[PDB]
């Protein structure tokens, strides 16, 4: 029974109509806050006269 | 309101993000070189 009985073809169809998107491809933006925090004081206290 | 400490208004800082790649990377160039077809 020695014969080819069927066949796969490496074949792909030309988008010059937009027949397929593809992967899709957007933008984003995230966004972080750093607020600055204010720190305890140090002194150098000097007689007022 | 005898604190009136910044909240809300800081500062906007915009990180870059394109970018112009060169057809495939260099390790791609350097194995499949480009002709121009």
């Amino acid at each position: 029974d020695l014969a080819v009985i069927g066949f796969e073809l490496d074949t792909r169809f030309t988008n010059t109509n937009r027949r397929q998107r593809g992967h899709l491809l957007q933008t984003r933006a995230l966004q972080f806050r750093h607020p600055i925090p204010m720190h305890a004081p140090v002194t150098l206290p000097m007689d007022t006269m | 309101n005898y604190n009136e400490k910044s909240q809300r208004d800081f500062r906007v800082v915009t990180i870059g993000y394109n970018l112009a790649a060169s057809r495939q990377d260099e390790f791609a160039e350097r194995i499949y070189p480009t002709t121009v077809i």
